[PDB]
């Protein structure tokens, strides 16, 4: 229903 | 200095034709081992991972390991100025704010020299748990592209489902609903299922990925429960181009 983002699955930092 | 000479310039043209629409800015990681790239779209809905091993290049030199920030739109344009059988050479200094691209026509009398500017970039670190190989699909890259184009007319999203009958793609719209089913019997399409999986994805991004179709005769689709989808194209014993895609809900 709603488009997910990779941050919800992968660990993202920068 | 960095210097990477590639006989089949088409590969680099093809690479950027794939990225430019999916991604605008990106950082190029250079090393003694080869060229790699890793970046996510502004929406972080997708991730790209490129690998180009030094052994694929006719001439390779990298003294200091680099991290070149680049505009891929600006860079794809320069590669338009390259022919499909131009030997392409990349060049840069140990401390580079510019990137040099050199195309050598096969006629042995035309040589182009383009020099583009780099940009200071905020890179991202990741972050990935390795896949559960729940469902894997090997098949012609073109067929995959065709499938994605067809259902793009039907709806904005696709539902992918695995079984041993095979794997199935489904879309729905105000027009109607369409389902494409794929079965294994070769040999070629290949479906290795270890568990039944069922996820939803946006066709927009899949259609971006498929512009990498010219790079490989085949495409690989690794799919796992509630983890992002993986779409892989091998690059002629030089490496691979890997697309990650986040599902819905």
């Amino acid at each position: 229903s709603t488009q997910g983002r990779l941050d919800d699955f992968f660990k993202v930092t920068g | 200095m960095f210097e990477a000479r590639l006989v089949q310039g088409s590969i680099l043209k093809k690479v950027l034709e794939a990225l430019k629409d999916l991604i605008n800015e990106a950082c190029w990681d250079i090393s003694s081992s080869g060229v790699n790239l890793q970046s996510m779209d502004s929406s972080h809905v997708s991730l790209v991972q490129l690998t180009l091993r030094s052994e694929g290049f006719d001439t390779y030199r990298c003294d200091r390991n680099l991290a070149m920030g680049v505009n891929l739109t600006s860079m794809s344009k320069i590669l338009k100025c390259a022919g499909n059988e131009d030997i392409i050479t990349l060049r840069a200094e140990d401390n580079a704010d510019t990137l040099a691209l050199v195309f050598e026509a096969p006629n042995q009398e035309k040589v182009s020299d383009y020099e583009m500017k780099l940009m200071d970039l905020d890179v991202e670190q990741l972050g990935i748990p390795e896949q559960e190989y729940s469902c894997v699909v090997k098949m012609p890259s073109g067929e995959f592209a065709r499938i994605c184009r067809d259902l793009s007319h039907i709806g904005d999203a696709v539902v992918i489902s695995c079984a041993k009958d095979g794997v199935k793609f489904s879309a729905s719209g105000e027009l109607g609903n369409g389902n494409i089913k794929l079965s294994q019997t070769s040999n070629a399409v290949t479906i290795e299922m270890n568990e039944p999986v069922q996820l939803t994805f946006a066709l927009r991004y899949l259609n971006f990925f498929t512009k990498a179709t010219p790079l490989s005769s085949t495409v690989t689709l690794i799919m796992s429960a509630d983890v992002p989808l993986v779409v892989e194209y091998k690059i002629a014993d030089m490496g691979h181009l890997k697309y990650y895609l986040a599902p819905k809900i």
